[PDB]
RNA sequence: AUUUUUUUUUUUUU
RNA sequence: AUUUUUUUUUUUUU
RNA sequence: AUUUUUUUUUUUUU
RNA sequence: AUUUUUUUUUUUUU
């Protein structure tokens, strides 16, 4: 229980209960009310006097939405750019509409809520290989560059938008990792992990992706010039949130995901509920 | 009280300026021209105040307004370098700051129509009309009284006549976010613009630097009644105030 | 210069590690909060909410029906259901409770079990529903679930039955997936007397099971749950 | 029962900071009861 | 040696770091300030100057031309100009709100819009100037746009109406790029009677559109602007 | 608004306004005054009372003007310099004009204004590439030598002024960056973005350009010697201006410059102004 | 409302130190109002 | 859901 | 030539 | 049209 | 632009 907290062991987790004999049933209920009655084991049975050594801190909706996980994992390479009439197809640059609804097991913890507000904390982790015949590893150098909607978008690797006077971006190495934060940069006062409804009044137009669960984007280059040899880098961005505050609890998903911002399941699937491995009675 | 907003006199030295159709004075930055302090002093030299002589109206030659006029600009201390006292000791001194109170006259009646914008600007750095890295040469930032003429012709070495992108590759309709006044026949028939000395220095050659220029640009084209000259006249008159000259030589000489 | 020494785990980037970093974006002004409500501060909140067990698993697809626990009429010393007491598997895996459950490896406290009769107004039952704690069998008679943690309900005007399942164990924390050391027991239902239906009445009558914790409760040591893959990323 | 000594804040932002910690908050009865008549434990829950 | 721990992020150039650094010319004395005036302390403050808005956009080249909205004469019941409210695009494009309103992401507050009459004194007009908050379309005839936030202007001695754009939105802050949900609605002229002219006047008479921010204005989230570019570096 | 500022919420955004029957008109203006009178939607329409939950901070000009920008890119290599006449043709060495007017981007946001003051902050970024045959990447090491005027200016990268007993330097790793902090180095109180004058009266003479925005020059060479192979080494300058003091603000340029100090634009540029497409009541 | 401890400088330059931060004084008036006689919001600007 | 109207005095523009 | 500037308070038009 | 909202205390059904 | 001159006493070189 919660209850009572006492000063020589504090808040107990069972008072100590004996024979009942009485007219007032606390565990005769009402579920069509609404509600769940507060029936405690010291209701039904005859129980001692228990404390609760534990706080329950790590099912704080901070520290339960507040580890770094893996949010998107794109890829660029550093290779010869002249022939080349598409930067973003050759993958010399590669772009990433921030979402956090991608890896499908931090968007189910997310939508166990309604509404999210936080402020981001981003770790980028870079990665090369060559897999083709090289003589050396290059010491490369990527730019990520926060790129917020409306602001120009790059067109090639050398183009004129990586200079980034007013975007926000970070230059580091290739094996290590850049760490920043980002504030809340919600339109409105939460996030939306859901939302019934539409951009406008119209007959065509798309349902529930929308912009106030809207992030930013941030695009990734090699600043490093070609060598002989072609070099894959692999970016993986890491997201923790901080500062959580969350609102209305809402069913947890057990079908499959199959977009982002879409609450649709795949046609055809699997049930999720466990059969039973004989009839209703069996343990 | 009983007076207007209207009707301004402005009095410096012997000249007097009256107006009974004004729409307000522009003090410059919200700050009236002053002589320069102690504390911000750099040269040595005692500066000469010979304020009567040259702090006066002088007034420029009249610009015909047509319809497709384009616009007039005018530098300053340039355009007051023959005007008096004043201009002779422009020459003769290798330092030299002053404020203005810029006057601009065009009256007409009440059947016609059109705006002026009267605008001045710190620091006017005109672009050439070639591009590149071609300059502008000196005579052509240093035409005098007579001002530039913007619906003139292209000429080799002076700068670009092109009122719309403000001879600088800003377009003209920004040009508010400098001290600004409008001439509209149907309220206004003056303008009255009162500039402080601003620049980066204490006290600046008065050859070599115009600290401002005064724009007169024909926003809405003018609209004579029927049967009317299609023309009206444009004066300027800029007095000099608060003027210092310092380090008194021997008249240098400029181009031409 | 503060001559320093660096220590392993330099360069090293922990997931779970709550420090401070530069922010991108300075001197900016987010949209400040306004009242929302149904505000989370710990999954232990909600947790302590009802619903519904699908326990009638024996459908070849899910269905509204495994909701239903069914009732029949005129029976005498049967059994109504039966589960064992993992409640991060089988019935339990689905539900509320047991899918925040398994975000935790360990679970600590006291369950509470409800149950709803759906039958006609004019209708009777007794049931007794009974726990059994670890060390001995799932009870196949009702006598052998007599004998441990039991409630008899008396089916009336009030249509819920609430039996918690208190904290019977010797080592202080269960784990969540199915461990036979840190097992809890089993969970069962009994008929008391009978279902007696009114006349004009046929049929079957239904039950509804419902889970959640009591305040009791503890969950500690997060991971990642079972319940959710995906083979590839997801595009907008 | 130690106290932690990592209070000193390096930035200026308030996004740059770590983690809120536990709120001790606590109320799960706006989601367990709902109910506009309060309903105590042990009396009938209908009239 | 203070044992140290370097954390992930160490050696890493974010170009918005504000932090310290040694400086390279050390005893060095810079000239002093003198007073210049005109001096600036936060974009709020210049772009509550009113510019003109290049609205009559209908010309193959630019022109002075393109600040002048037409007004012709003895019309009844039309319309005089209209435009959408996306302030980073369009008419306002090119304008000093709409320049350093591209600096940024998001903007919020109230537009400070502005009409002045350049018509002969012995004239006369009246006219509507009505704002269409978002989730309607543009407004096709007079009594369309009437039902929205609008002021009728008389033309008189004092040539300037000066009508503001309140803040209708839901959502705190619009993107200042054009965005379809964080649209900011629709912006007309009509005439309310007529443009009378004096006799012995004929032709066309202009309007001249301003905007400004209120102190209302807000504005965060820096960016980079799509007004300039280049594809070579420049050379002295 | 600015106006008043309350106690329970500070700084009111709108005051709650009703309905006006007056003689006094706050709408009626006359913009011939040169004056923009300070109209709040309180003055036309009827209005609630709402807070700014803003300062105005991210449009301060300290900064606007105070993120790093890139404003020189150049290019060094490490070869073997026996049998090259020319080293700075060779680009042995290579060195730069200290200008913040060469990447268009941050000199629009200079150019919004016409003097400015402030301390300068360089970041310079170097990053190698071997476009030929090489065997293993070089170890190298760059020197960055600020070379004020009237400095002897370095002809070989040998050359006796490298060793630099007066100027200031830097040696730092190729991958790695260095940051130091530059004064206010303007003979006037400002510098000047814009200069309506020449260096003297004379009828050829170069308009514009000025030593008033005159902030010394860098040089750049590698202190290595050559290996077998040739590495080329990027040099990237990043400025980052702080302390700012701006004045006088100007009118903002959208024609695309052509030069450096100057304020000429190409002949035959296309228009600015976004064309209608449809008529001028077209929405 | 933390404050932030990054305030010992470590170099003895003023260049060397970080941004001075917002300067909160916030006058539109010299480019708004730059007229000679005061204008009051109501009256007309004229006569 | 113990809320609705009658009307007082204070604050924002007089 | 013992004069020059810094700036105070009073008078003439407020 | 000197009205609008913020919120106090009293009255009618607790 | 509410500034200009008349002239006082103090400071820098007596």
């Amino acid at each position: 229980e919660e209850v009572i907290v006492e000063k020589t062991k504090q808040t107990v987790a069972s008072i100590s209960s004996g024979p009942k004999h009485t007219q007032k049933v606390p565990i005769l209920t009402a579920n069509e009310t609404g509600a769940t009655m507060p029936v405690l084991p010291s209701d039904s049975i005859e129980t001692r006097t228990t404390y609760m050594h534990f706080n329950g801190s790590e099912t704080d909706v901070e520290c339960f939405l507040g580890r770094a996980a893996c949010v998107h994992v794109t890829e660029i390479q550093n290779k010869d750019a002249t022939g080349i009439d598409n930067h973003r197809e050759a993958k010399l640059f590669n772009d990433w509409k921030i979402n956090l609804s991608s890896l499908v097991q931090l968007r189910k913890k997310l939508e166990l809520f309604t509404y999210v507000r936080f402020d981001s904390e981003y770790t980028i982790l870079a990665t090369a290989s060559q897999p083709d015949s090289a003589n050396y590893s290059s010491n490369l150098v990527v730019q990520a560059m926060y790129v917020p909607p409306g602001a120009p978008n790059p067109k090639e690797w050398d183009d004129y938008t990586w200079q980034s006077a007013s975007n926000p971006s970070v230059f580091f190495k290739v094996g290590d990792t850049s760490r920043f934060s980002v504030p809340y940069v919600g339109l409105a006062s939460a996030y939306n992990c859901f939302y019934d409804g539409y951009s406008h009044d119209d007959a065509e137009t798309q349902y529930g992706i929308t912009v106030l669960n809207h992030m930013g984007s941030m695009a990734f280059r090699i600043v490093n010039e070609h060598d002989e040899h072609k070099t894959l880098v692999k970016i993986r961005v890491y997201h923790r949130a901080k500062h959580v505050e969350a609102w209305i609890p809402r069913a947890p998903r057990a079908l499959p995901y199959t977009s982002i911002g879409r609450t649709n399941y795949p046609k055809n699937t699997e049930p999720v509920i466990k059969k039973r491995k004989g009839d209703i009675k069996s343990y | 009280c009983g007076y207007s907003d209207r009707v301004q006199q402005i009095t410096l030295g012997n000249s007097t300026i009256t107006t009974q159709e004004a729409a307000n004075a522009v003090v410059c930055y919200a700050e009236w021209p002053e002589y320069l302090p102690d504390v911000d002093a750099s040269d040595v030299n005692k500066t000469s105040k010979p304020d009567t002589s040259v702090c006066r109206f002088y007034t420029l030659d009249s610009k015909t307004w047509t319809t497709g006029s384009k616009g007039w600009c005018w530098k300053l201390p340039d355009a007051l370098k023959d005007m008096g006292v004043f201009g002779q000791n422009m020459f003769f001194h290798s330092l030299g700051r002053s404020g203005y109170t810029v006057h601009v006259q065009c009256n007409a009646t009440k059947f016609h129509s059109g705006c002026l914008l009267v605008v001045v600007i710190p620091e006017h750095q005109l672009a050439s009309h070639e591009g590149g890295n071609v300059s502008v040469k000196y005579t052509f930032t240093h035409p005098g009284e007579r001002g530039i003429d913007l619906s003139s012709a292209n000429e080799v070495g002076g700068p670009v006549k092109d009122v719309l992108y403000n001879m600088n590759g800003t377009l003209l309709g920004n040009l508010l976010i400098f001290p600004h006044q409008f001439i509209n026949l149907r309220t206004n028939n003056t303008a009255t613009i009162v500039i402080p000395y601003i620049n980066s220095v204490p006290i600046d050659s008065m050859t070599r630097h115009n600290n401002v220029s005064l724009m007169v640009i024909p926003i809405a084209p003018l609209t004579v009644p029927t049967g009317a000259t299609p023309s009206l006249p444009i004066t300027v008159t800029i007095a000099p105030m608060c003027t210092e000259f310092s380090g008194i030589r021997s008249k240098s000489i400029v181009p031409q | 210069g503060l001559p320093t020494t660096t220590l392993p785990g330099s360069g090293q980037f922990l997931t779970t590690d709550d420090r401070q970093s530069p922010s991108a974006l300075p001197n900016y002004e987010p949209t400040p909060r306004i009242h929302i409500p149904g505000k989370v501060h710990n999954l232990l909140e909600i947790i302590q909410v009802d619903t519904l067990i699908p326990m009638n698993n024996t459908h070849t697809k899910d269905e509204v029906n495994s909701y239903l626990i069914p009732l029949n009429a005129n029976r005498q010393n049967e059994q109504v259901f039966g589960t064992n007491l993992f409640i991060g598997d089988g019935v339990f895996k689905t539900t509320l409770l047991g899918e925040i459950v398994q975000y935790y490896t360990h679970w600590s406290g006291s369950l509470r079990f409800s149950l709803m009769y759906t039958g006609p107004a004019l209708s009777s039952a007794k049931l007794i529903l009974a726990y059994t704690p670890p060390g001995a069998r799932g009870p196949q008679d009702r006598r052998e679930a007599m004998l441990g943690t039991h409630v008899v309900w008396d089916i009336g005007l009030q249509s819920t039955i609430v039996m918690t399942i208190p904290w019977t164990s010797g080592v202080q924390f269960r784990y969540t997936d199915p461990d036979t050391y840190t097992s809890a027991g089993f969970l069962s239902c009994w008929y008391q007397t009978s279902l007696i239906l009114p006349p004009e009445t046929t049929g079957q009558v239904y039950l509804l099971s419902f889970i959640s914790a009591c305040p009791d409760f503890k969950l500690r040591l997060m991971k990642d749950t079972q319940t959710i893959s995906q083979t590839v990323a997801l595009t907008e | 029962s130690n106290q932690t000594f990592t209070y000193i804040n390096y930035y200026k932002d308030a996004a740059s900071t770590s983690s809120a910690g536990q709120s001790l908050s606590m109320d799960p009865s706006k989601f367990t009861e709902p109910v506009k008549d309060l309903m105590l434990k042990g009396a009938p829950a209908l009239n």
